[PDB]
């Protein structure tokens, strides 16, 4: 409780509002707001585990996870989908996969041409301290 | 910019046989076999304040088609050239292979990466395996680093240039039946920088000018170096794929057609370069 | 191969002054002003099966020590060699402007970046940003490539080779007055492969081996591609940072001080390549 409550979240980079988490042609990129239950983040703590897995609302037995190339992925059940948040302000996180690559973390990153993410995919990359502005992403409700 | 303006066939490095091809019917990209053709090509194009390439497909019945990166899929395509930051790639040869890992301009953590089991091509984050690199190469030398092969003149074909024997040599012109002596296995020397022309009824036996004749030419057992063996293949740009072959040991030596005589037996000669047309042929497959 | 073994500086595409620089007490690297001494020097090895190359610092008193990717932090540091996965990097060169992006071979994710506000290297996911490119260069002409500096034989490091002044553009020996006809620029015309010698009291007034009353040389106007103008710079390679300065249009025609005669006046010709001394030479700043 008061951390990470279960319960149903929008997703987004702190590089814009108005912009949410949403899955096309499988791949997870920000897209424009469409109040629709494609946008809503299902976030479940597993107390098993100690850290939280994210089903998509609208295809609720598929989860936030990652493939052997570089993207954060929409798939069934896996360890991989397990993510273990950071909060480092109000509302906004940082994720690191609960399970460690070699010996450093990834986390969930979002390239910028300036500010800018229109077109980009979200992707696994390594994660060192909580300054980078990239591995940064709010959860809202 | 160093290879920049230049035509060029793109293979994957996890296999030598595949290359980036683009399929007529519409704007996939696919990984297939040689193909020695315009869908198999690929001229690069340099943009100096982009500080990257595009790549873009010879298809001449679809001409400005370009490899593009689909917004956030995962998915490489040919599209038409909005000339937009998915449509360009950075260049980034590896040093150590001699190979290229292809990473797009648009978010360059991403790179190519070969499908080989769906034959298409995708995107992944930079690792050492070989599916995200590749060897880029001159069209010409590709389409004859080892291309076995007929050769015919522009003048009316098919009429082939053949060693008249396997007992007896010399090189004459003639009607194409196929008897191997008739097949010929064209070679490319990267230290030369030429290409040899093997006739396939005995190998070993390759094609070669004369010294103390000039005009007269024909094969002979490879030698040191030697200068007067090895060729220069070169283009004629346009909807094209008209070669010229030109000898190494006086570059102003072109095969030639003795008047581009059009008769079976007719000798095949060497001569200036003025040409044009008993100079020019064209070469493919039995 | 291609850049096995060889000796190198590599410098910030992001700021040209800032090189690779080995801290001499204990290991750290820093991002550092242009030094010309084996601190901003790196040795190049290959790993032919490990696919990716390493990165060892000339520091004469800690040598076989190399560039290194500490743990799972970002920092990168000068450590003991032992051919750990840090311990080697993919040289990836961007084929636009020469540039070479460097990656971790341990983990190719990520690739090294130049800091900057603190003079420093570390480890961060890709962009198009001038910070992850670097630019790595022959020491030899990275040291003269633009080098104004002193000439002095290795028989008489106080005295220096000279102009004799603005008007009399004959070239002795002389001791070490600040004066300029005693200072060069040294500069590289990499085109034509081979380096001239700018003397500063004179505006392209440039050092010659003027071949008609050779061997005597002296300065004269730049002139074009004359190419008695234009010297090579090798070092003896083993040791010492001392270099024959040989000439262009003949390469056993090098610069000579004519018996080792020490003295003010002495005439600073043109010789045969003989063992030295005579023939050494070293070059260091005002």
């Amino acid at each position: 409780r008061t951390f990470l409550p279960n319960g149903n979240y929008n997703i987004k980079s702190i590089f814009s509002g108005s912009l949410y988490l949403s899955p096309v042609s499988g791949s997870l990129t920000f897209s424009n707001e469409s109040s629709a239950n494609n946008q809503k983040w299902n976030v479940e703590y597993m107390a098993e585990n100690r850290c939280f897995k994210i089903s998509n609302v609208a295809e609720p037995n598929k989860y936030l996870s990652y493939d052997n190339f570089g993207f954060i992925s929409l798939d069934s059940l896996s360890n991989r989908c397990y993510w273990f948040p950071i909060k480092i302000a109000v509302n906004t996180y940082i994720m690191l996969s609960l399970n460690k690559v070699n010996e450093l973390d990834y986390a969930w990153d979002i390239y910028d041409t300036n500010e800018n993410i229109l077109s980009q995919p979200l992707l696994l990359l390594p994660n060192f301290d909580i300054y980078n502005s990239n591995q940064m992403f709010k959860l809202e409700k | 910019n160093s290879l920049n303006d230049k035509i060029v066939t793109i293979s994957c490095k996890a296999n030598t046989d595949l290359f980036f091809y683009q399929v007529p019917g519409n704007g996939n990209v696919s990984l297939f076999q040689q193909t020695r053709n315009y869908l198999e090509r690929w001229r690069i194009i340099y943009d100096s304040n982009k500080a990257a390439y595009k790549i873009k497909s010879m298809n001449i019945y679809n001409t400005n088609l370009v490899l593009t990166w689909n917004a956030p899929t995962h998915n490489i395509s040919a599209q038409q050239d909005s000339n937009a930051d998915n449509q360009y790639w950075l260049l980034l040869k590896d040093i150590g292979n001699n190979s290229f890992i292809i990473a797009s301009y648009k978010n360059p953590n991403l790179v190519l990466y070969a499908d080989t089991v769906a034959r298409n091509l995708k995107l992944s984050t930079l690792n050492n395996s070989s599916y995200i690199k590749f060897i880029i190469e001159d069209y010409v030398i590709s389409d004859f680093k080892n291309f076995t092969c007929r050769i015919s003149p522009i003048l009316a074909g098919g009429k082939v240039v053949q060693q008249v024997s396997m007992t007896n040599l010399a090189v004459n012109l003639y009607i194409w039946n196929n008897d191997l002596n008739q097949k010929w296995t064209i070679i490319y020397n990267e230290e030369k920088a030429a290409y040899q022309f093997f006739n396939k009824i005995l190998s070993n036996g390759v094609l070669t000018w004369i010294f103390s004749d000039g005009n007269t030419v024909r094969v002979s057992s490879s030698a040191q170096n030697n200068d007067a063996q090895y060729w220069l293949i070169n283009p004629v740009s346009d909807n094209y794929d008209r070669y010229t072959i030109t000898n190494l040991r006086d570059k102003t030596k072109v095969l030639d057609l003795y008047g581009g005589q059009t008769a079976d037996g007719t000798t095949i000669q060497v001569f200036n370069s003025n040409g044009g047309d008993n100079q020019i042929w064209t070469m493919s497959n039995p």
